[PDB]
């Protein structure tokens, strides 16, 4: 049909006016497809002859047979709409219903009215067995398949003609997911199938359509790459057959279908898998399968051997989230409300920093976690992290930077988070102080790297191909070998201050990497900072 | 009635922001308010129609409506600037106390053009995306945007016109939705005048801030009595930094005073006369440095510890024109007061903001800078990496 549903004003851009493109004869049969579609979708109403001569026209063709119109011209030439992507919601973030059907709306687009003043604006036409005569002539009344402003006006069509019979019914849930509709409810199925007949038959009072007794419903749904019961959820089922070779092509996918299962299965590991993808890969090579990767394909498989599924959220129960730290930068988290029944999995491995320490790492992911649990569930999860309460607060009484983690409390799933090393905080009595520095010509691209000391001591390990900055590294470095368990060391370097001074745990750099063992082992360490070429006792002589 | 014909800037197009995510309680209460206020008129509902947006959240100060117009305000600032600017009086930073009045809740009696109406859309979400969500348009003058006061001038100057001439020592300053009205009088006076400029108002204390009695933040030099490498190291440390500020400052002497760490050293007859002088400046304001009203003000806050924040203004780095400091709390709670109570100083001084920069990762002042904000403007801010010996410099 079509929906008596008040229409939608449409406009065309500030200052542009209606298409005009000319059509590309077609071929007989084409042609004669095209008529018998437009006659039928004609008495439909979809469509109307076109008198006079409106010079607008986008071009018109047939697939096999069904018609599709070129709307790109005019598309540019339409206006804005408020976007219809802003977000699906997450099954786990879904409340328990006792009752879920789905009915599917048939020509949708098709049944909802285009505004009449700018029906002009589609105007085709369907060729004469060979540019010969006119042709016949044609607008739409409704929203065409290929317009860009179908999409929205039609959910918001939808949304109107639904808001009624939400109102009547407002312990009824309703999801709209493009040419469907979801209905959910706590009723048995007895009254529950009265309920839908009392939505398609107000449906149809609005002029949309709905599946009689066909119902796509009855669960197992397959929604956007998940599987949907009343009762619980879970991702769509995944195989991953035995293969002896690996392409780019094949791993990728793999590395995306693990990610996207990690979302219900705990414990679910890609790093390894990762790596043999690092380089300039072409798709189809193949890619001998590492060790540290072999096992992990299996002990993915094995934790994919039975299936597993989420529950859903009880409004009326806190959120418990849970850490736990596993492998090098890789994290891992469950939320549920119930000890052990999950309601979602996840996990954080990432960088976007040079140099970082567990610590810091830790509070990353109960960010993600906390805005991740905000949008799904509109509150706050409670923690339980890896971390000692005091480990914590020193940490985030000393550092620079702000933080505020939601309420918290420690938990022992080892391996516990850290720090690998306190700096002192006064210069250390009776240890050698180390004035170190570095250099390096930008042209020659070579420097050297030494240090000088309050007992006589000198070095300069001669280095070749290092940028200004590494000869700074590099001279801590050099202090912290020469040196005894406890020291103290200053450098006119803010840039190695910096990076030290925050108390680094593992960094994407092998200089640091080093300094950090290094740091690990002493008893005692203090670093100073001294202005440069401000001939300082200690630092000036380093610098000759 | 009668609407003023307001205009986006000639080319610039509407604002087109997404929504944050929100929490269910903020939620709820955003439909309340928005459900009274298109009840009486003040905004409608929309269709896909309309491809713009602005943000809006929920603050308590009883739950209020707050829209981010940045977005808008930077595309419509010749409008509200250049075109219906208001000028700030350098006398308000001088008085003995300045009161704060909301009078934001005013606009809603002014139409707003109604060709100008689909740039004040805006959108409340919902938990999880289970609902398309409730999209509105202002229908008359809203309260965050720089437009409204602009517009809302005439209408100022006859309220107050009374007030004023009978009161003609009192300085009255308007910045989005507020008022403030600063005076000499004693105490209890100013209060009086400010009821009794209240109810003016009406037939259309507070906030007790006092400009007059603020003064720099010296940067001050350790005491000691004994002195040592380090501690002498560090003195001309800061002593170094200095010297890129405050024209004069003299390391030499001091710098000429290898040798352990921990060696306790007495300072030269000399070395007095250095940090002496250098002791009687960075007190006394800085040389060279004014206010250029077509530059824009920057901030940087950096964290002392110990509930402690200092902070500095500036148009270009390190040429300061003014800093300071500030004292259930937490490191977000502190850092949003700090950014709150700079503002208002800065809205007093210059009649601008200030572009801060947060010493904060994005994701978690996004996440909870909402939770106590309290003012019904908000700056622009930007995310650092606070400098290490910087924050040791102004301590
Ligand atoms: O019915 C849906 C539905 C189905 C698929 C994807 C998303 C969705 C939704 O938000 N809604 C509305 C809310 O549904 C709620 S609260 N609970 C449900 C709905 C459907 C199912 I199967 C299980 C649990």
């Amino acid at each position: 049909p079509i929906s008596p549903i008040e229409t939608v004003p449409v406009k065309l851009k500030p200052g542009m006016d209606g298409p005009k493109v000319k059509q590309w004869p077609l071929t007989e049969e084409k042609i004669k497809a095209l008529v018998e579609i437009c006659t039928e979708m004609e008495k439909e109403g979809k469509i109307s002859k076109i008198g006079p001569e409106n010079p607008y026209n986008t071009p018109v063709f047939a697939i096999k047979w069904r018609k599709l119109v070129d709307f790109r011209e005019l598309n540019k030439r339409t206006q804005d709409f408020w976007e219809v992507q802003l977000g699906i919601p997450h099954p786990a973030g879904l409340k328990k219903k006792k009752s879920v059907t789905v009915l599917d709306v048939g020509d949708a687009y098709f049944s909802v009215p285009l505004d009449e003043d700018f029906r002009k604006y589609t105007a085709f036409t369907i060729p004469s067995i060979n540019n010969e005569t006119p042709g016949i002539r044609y607008q739409y009344n409704v929203l065409p398949q290929g317009w860009k402003g179908s999409p929205a006006i039609f959910q918001s069509s939808m949304t109107k003609i639904l808001e009624p019979f939400k109102k009547q019914n407002p312990d009824i849930v309703i999801y709209q997911y493009m040419d469907d509709l979801y209905v959910g409810s706590d009723l048995e199925i007895g009254q529950h199938r009265t309920k839908i007949e009392e939505l398609r038959q107000h449906l149809l009072r609005w002029g949309l359509t709905t599946p009689d007794k066909k119902h796509q419903k009855e669960p197992p749904f397959l929604w956007m790459g998940y599987e949907l019961h009343p009762d619980k959820w879970t991702v769509q089922p995944i195989v991953l057959p035995e293969k002896d070779s690996w392409t780019v092509n094949d791993i990728q996918k793999l590395v995306g279908k693990l990610n996207w299962a990690s979302q219900i299965y705990p414990g679910i590991k890609v790093r390894q898998l990762c790596k043999l993808l690092r380089g300039t890969k072409a798709l189809t090579e193949v890619i001998p399968l590492t060790e540290e990767a072999e096992l992990e394909l299996a002990e993915n498989r094995e934790i994919l051997k039975e299936p597993v599924h989420g529950v859903y959220y009880d409004p009326s129960k806190d959120l418990i989230a849970e850490i736990q730290k596993q492998g090098q930068g890789q994290w891992t988290y469950q939320i549920y409300q119930e000890p052990f029944k999950n309601l979602k999995t996840g996990k954080y491995a990432r960088m976007r920093g040079a140099h970082t320490n567990d610590v810091k790492q830790l509070t990353e992911a109960v960010q993600k976690i906390t805005t991740e649990s905000i949008v799904i569930w509109g509150k706050t999860p409670k923690f339980k992290l890896p971390i000692q309460k005091e480990t914590w607060e020193t940490w985030w009484t000393e550092y620079w930077q702000a933080t505020w983690i939601p309420e918290w409390e420690f938990v022992n799933t080892p391996p516990l988070v850290k720090l690998w090393y306190q700096l002192e905080k006064e210069p250390i009595v009776g240890a050698e102080t180390f004035y170190v520095d570095g250099a390096a010509n930008r042209e020659t691209k070579l420097g050297k790297a030494g240090y000088v000391t309050n007992k006589g001591r000198q070095k300069v390990v001669p280095l070749t191909n290092t940028t200004n900055q590494k000869t700074e590294l590099q001279a801590i470095y050099l202090a912290l070998q020469d040196s005894g368990l406890e020291v103290n060391i200053v450098t006119d370097s803010q840039y190695a201050l910096g990076i030290i001074q925050a108390q680094p745990d593992k960094s994407e750099s092998e200089l640091v990497n080093q300094i950090i063992e290094q740091l690990i082992k002493k008893e005692k360490v203090y670093l100073a900072w001294v202005p440069a070429h401000k001939g300082i006792g200690g630092n000036e002589q380093v610098d000759k | 009635i009668e609407t003023v014909p307001v205009k986006l800037k000639p080319g610039m197009d509407g604002p087109k922001v997404k929504q944050w995510p929100l929490t269910e309680e903020k939620i709820k209460a955003l439909v309340e308010i928005c459900t009274e206020m298109e009840k009486e008129g003040k905004i409608s509902k929309i269709g896909p129609e309309n491809p713009y947006n602005t943000p809006v959240f929920a603050i308590k100060k009883k739950w209020r409506k707050l829209v981010d117009f940045r977005e808008l305000n930077k595309r419509t600032q010749d409008f509200w600037e250049v075109q219906l600017g208001i000028p700030h009086p350098a006398g308000l930073k001088k008085k003995k106390s300045v009161t704060v009045l909301d009078v934001g809740d005013a606009y809603f009696s002014v139409p707003l053009d109604e060709d100008f109406r689909k740039y004040t859309a805006f959108t409340i979400p919902s938990i999880n995306n289970e609902t398309p969500g409730i999209r509105y348009q202002y229908n008359v003058l809203p309260q965050g945007w720089k437009g409204s006061p602009a517009i809302f001038q005439s209408s100022m100057t006859k309220i107050l016109e009374p007030f004023k001439k009978q009161n003609p020592d009192i300085v009255i300053y308007q910045y989005m939705d507020d008022l403030y009205v600063g005076s000499d009088l004693e105490i209890g006076q100013h209060r009086t005048k400010i009821e009794e400029l209240r109810q003016h108002l009406l037939r259309w204390m507070g906030y007790e801030l006092h400009p007059d009695k603020w003064t720099v933040q010296p940067i001050v030099l350790p005491e000691k009595d004994s002195w040592t490498v380090n501690d002498i190291q560090k003195l001309v440390g800061k002593l170094n930094w200095a010297s890129q500020i405050y024209p004069g400052i003299k390391v030499r002497q001091l710098c000429k005073l290898t040798k352990a760490l921990t060696e306790v050293i007495p300072l030269t007859e000399e070395a007095e006369l250095e940090l002496a002088e250098n002791r009687e400046i960075l007190k006394e304001p800085v040389h060279g440095v004014y206010y250029d009203p077509s530059k824009d003000l920057i901030a940087e806050i950096q964290k002392q510890g110990q509930g402690q924040w200092t902070y500095q203004i500036y148009q270009e780095p390190f040429k300061n024109l003014k800093t300071g400091k500030y004292a259930h709390t937490n490191d977000v709670k502190q850092l949003t007061e700090a950014v709150q109570k700079i503002t208002t100083e800065s809205i007093v001084i210059w009649g601008k903001t200030p572009k801060f920069k947060l010493p904060i990762q994005k994701e978690t002042w996004e996440t909870w800078w909402t939770e106590y904000w309290q003012a019904t403007w908000i700056p622009e801010w930007e995310f650092v990496n606070t400098p290490p010996l910087v924050k040791l410099w102004y301590q």
